[PDB]
């Protein structure tokens, strides 16, 4: 992605202080409640039934943790996201038949879990930054697709 | 919210369709697998390949939904309700891709309907077709 | 649909908002006119600078109008049928910017209410806004 | 975009055939009418009230002329639709204000348009080969907003 310079110091200076482990937990509980479509892949996860059911789920809190490492990573190569998420492109698409409006709608609601958590400190031009990379993940995960 | 004229423009142009429907069901899929090709996450057990018997019947399934719809244009609700709630809890369809194969549909019919692929027309079934979407998404939550 | 529930979360959130809707609607445009410059091309008359006086003014009409929806949550329809007029005929909107903005109001109301932001609410806040852009956009055709 | 050769080569073979003057006015003129909103854009162009108050209007079939030129000689360049198409970025963004949505609309327009006409001959392969067109332009358009 073609961030600033100081949007890519910006996106970084508030990466170091987030909690992956519990960001990525939520991040990914929230995408199944707001999104209960998006539930359709994750069968073998439980109890997904209700709010708690899903934002306790061991197994989504696991998940959400290696989702947001492999999104840590992608944030080290902003200049490459594509070779970055080349192999997990073709994953998705050839294995786990998940369609790229899926990438979208997880940015998103990382967008609204960062904000959540930094509260005042997640300002306009922050938010505009992460845009930016979500977008950039989105497109890079989408991109093997075919 | 369809009007009347828009009712008149579809039962015409799908009148006209008549006994095709189902290769035009078939061929708007096609053209979607084609096009859209993130549209095919949803038909992994199925064969896409040109001539594929089960897109097909498929179409065929797909068509016969429409010529209902076009039926009951003053109850779309009722009629699909039965459809919306498979698409809704068991499909699972993201509700972008109901736009892909509206477009599909659409060429389809337009390369079909040289005549009556009127500007009016277009418009009517382009509204009529977000109307039939916006039925089957109306309950994913 | 909004359920009991979603109602429930909603006019509780939004009771919370109270006094800061205001600073909250303006907040949310400023978000939506930084990453969404494309948003900007509506308003082309205004000053969209940080602190314009002009934002922070439609931000609280914008705001004075969801609370409204809120109010009259069972009968949204006819409580925005006025602002669905305007925005389908004289504004004419693209549809689209409606889902940024909302996504922007989402991203405002959880910078400002953590202890609310419930998962369950988040889920209920985006139902919403959804069907209030549903009807704002309604009678564009 | 990122076409085959087949691609280029399709596109190129169907645009050959094309009939500028009235595919250009028959897809400006349909997206007014298939989208209202979008005249919001040409009111100083006279009573596009009607179907057959745009599709004969004048103003309309004139424009759509030039979209479609402008539109065709990025055909030219499939290899720079940003480079070509730089300064009607910038145009319609600072200028005219135009919401770079309509773009994508105009697009689907216009593959309809091109489906109408050459019916058999837009055969799904080709349709392809032109949603790639119309997205790369709509993005090339959309590019210098800011
Ligand atoms: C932010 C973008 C995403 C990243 C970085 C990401 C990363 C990953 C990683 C690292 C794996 C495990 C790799 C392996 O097992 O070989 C994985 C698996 C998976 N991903 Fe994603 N993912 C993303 C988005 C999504 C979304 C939005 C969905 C659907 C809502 C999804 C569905 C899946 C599924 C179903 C699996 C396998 C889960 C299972 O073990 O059953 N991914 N993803
Ligand atoms: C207005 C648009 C649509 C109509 C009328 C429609 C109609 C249908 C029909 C009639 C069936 C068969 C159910 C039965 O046998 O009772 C079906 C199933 C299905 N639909 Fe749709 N659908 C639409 C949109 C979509 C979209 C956009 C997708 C995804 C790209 C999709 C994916 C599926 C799948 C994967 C099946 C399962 C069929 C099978 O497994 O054999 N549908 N739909
Ligand atoms: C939930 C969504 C929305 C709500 C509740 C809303 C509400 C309003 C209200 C209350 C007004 C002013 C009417 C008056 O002065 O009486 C207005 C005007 C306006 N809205 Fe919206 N709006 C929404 C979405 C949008 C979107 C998505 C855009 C474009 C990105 C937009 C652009 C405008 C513009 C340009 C004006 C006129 C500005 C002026 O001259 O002061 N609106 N809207
Ligand atoms: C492929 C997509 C498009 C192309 C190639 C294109 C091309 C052009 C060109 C060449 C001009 C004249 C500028 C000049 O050279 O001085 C123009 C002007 C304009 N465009 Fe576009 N355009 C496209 C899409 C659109 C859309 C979708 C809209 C809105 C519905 C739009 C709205 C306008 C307006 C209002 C003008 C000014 C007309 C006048 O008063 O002279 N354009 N466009």
């Amino acid at each position: 992605v073609h961030l600033t310079p100081e949007e890519k110091s910006a996106v970084t200076a508030l990466w170091g202080k987030v909690n992956v482990d519990e960001v990525g937990g939520e991040a990914l509980g929230r995408l199944l409640v707001v999104y209960p479509w998006t539930q359709r892949f994750f069968e073998s996860f439980g109890d997904l039934s209700t709010p708690d059911a899903v934002m306790g789920n061991p197994k989504v809190k696991a998940h959400g943790k290696k989702v947001l490492g492999a999104f840590s990573d992608g944030l080290a190569h902003l200049d490459n996201l594509k070779g970055t998420f080349a192999t997990l492109s073709e994953l998705h698409c050839d294995k786990l038949h998940v369609d790229p409006e899926n990438f979208r709608l997880l940015g998103n609601v990382l967008v609204c879990v960062l904000a959540h958590h930094f509260g005042k400190e997640f300002t306009p031009p922050v938010q505009a930054a992460y845009q930016k990379v979500v977008a950039g993940v989105a497109n890079a995960l989408a991109h093997k697709y075919h | 919210v369809l009007s009347p004229a828009d009712k008149t423009n579809v039962k015409a142009a799908w009148g006209k369709v008549g006994a095709h429907a189902g290769e035009y069901g078939a061929e708007a899929l096609e053209r979607m697998f084609l096009s859209f090709p993130t549209t095919k996450t949803y038909f992994p057990h199925f064969d896409l390949s040109h001539g594929s018997a089960q897109v097909k019947g498929h179409g065929k399934k797909v068509a016969d939904a429409l010529t209902n719809a076009v039926a009951h244009v003053d109850d779309m609700p009722n009629a699909l309700s039965a459809l919306s709630d498979l698409h809704a809890h068991k499909l699972r369809v993201d509700p972008v891709n109901f736009k892909l194969l509206s477009h599909c549909l659409l060429v389809t019919l337009a390369a079909h309907l040289p005549a009556e692929f009127t500007p009016a027309v277009h418009a009517s079934l382009d509204k009529f077709l977000a109307s039939v979407s916006t039925v089957l998404t109306s309950k994913y939550r």
